[PDB]
Formats: structure tokens, C-alpha cells, sequence
């Protein structure tokens, strides 16, 4: 039981590193994409590149 | 500031992937906390026994 | 524990039922902000109610 | 649709507003969720018991 508490520690780690990374990650693309649907939501198609 | 010179010509596409991508944020960060609370519970219980 | 299973059954309706009214008015709120800038990204200023 | 004429004259502000709202959204349903999940965790192991 204690090298099952071992691996569930460092399950656990494992884990808490996966959700950071990802949400981190995912959250700076939700920023890129808020830039873009407010900056840029197809404001690029009425500039059109005419 | 993404990217470097990425697609500017006709970025919706760029768009829809983010969105994408933000539904796998939920749906990561759930899978995440059950998994890990779950374990949590396993943990409690080995403590115990 | 039956009994706490009737009181987790409480507990799991009415956290269902609020997380899906919340969700169903903000993805509304979500969709109705997306219609805003994505019909009228300060597109008004284009239409400039000339 | 929401407001009923509610400044569209401008709204740029309302926007903002939304975003709030938005962000507002996301805490309201990882809690939310998270809650019921923790409890099926635990109403599994009730049962179990």
C-alpha cells in the first residue's frame, strides 16, 4: 500500500502537470482568438484586400 | 504575437481550430478533476485501510 | 448512507439543474455577443447610418 | 433578443459587459460541474459501502 501511495503521488503530479500545461496553453488561445474575433472577426473581409 | 506571419490572407479557418481547441480545454480540464479527485479518493481510502 | 444517498441525490438535481440554466443564458449571452461582433464589429461605422 | 432596444445606438460598452459575463460563464460551470462530479465520486462510493 505505501508503493500504491508512491504511484498515486506520482500519478498525482502527473496529472497536475497534464491540467497546467493544457489549460495554460488553452487559455492563451483563447486570447489569440478573442484578438481575432474582436480585432479581426472578418474586418479583414471588409478591408477585402481590395 | 501567434504565429509569425500566419495565414493573414483568410484566417477562419485559424478561428475554428481555436474553438476547437477551447472545447478540448473543457473537456481536458473536466477529465483532469475527475481523474485526479477520483484518485484522490483511492488515496483516501488506501490512507485509511 | 442511504439516506446520504438520498441527500446526494438533492444535491446532484439541483446542481444539474442551475449548471444548466447558467450555462444555457451565458452560451446565449456568448452567442448573442459573437452575433454583435461578428454582424456589427463596429461595422455600424462602415454602415455609419449615412 | 437580449435588451429590447437597450442603446444600440452605441453599444460598444455592452460588449465589455459581455465578456464579463463571458468569463462568468466558465467559473459558473467548472464549479458547478466539478460539484455534481464530486459527489457521483463519492455516491459511488457510498454505494460501495
Amino acid at each position: 500500500l505505501r508503493q500504491r501511495h508512491t504511484e498515486l503521488e506520482r500519478e498525482v503530479s502527473r496529472f497536475e502537470d497534464q491540467t497546467q500545461q493544457q489549460r495554460q496553453q488553452y487559455a492563451q488561445a483563447k486570447e489569440s482568438l478573442t484578438t481575432l474575433n474582436r480585432l479581426i472577426p472578418q474586418v479583414t473581409l471588409l478591408l477585402d484586400e481590395t | 504575437r501567434q504565429g509569425r506571419q500566419y495565414q493573414a490572407e483568410d484566417l477562419e479557418a485559424l478561428q475554428n481550430e481555436l474553438e476547437a481547441r477551447q472545447e478540448a480545454l473543457s473537456l481536458s480540464v473536466n477529465e483532469g478533476g475527475e481523474r485526479r479527485m477520483e484518485m484522490r479518493q483511492e488515496l483516501e481510502q488506501l490512507k485509511q485501510k
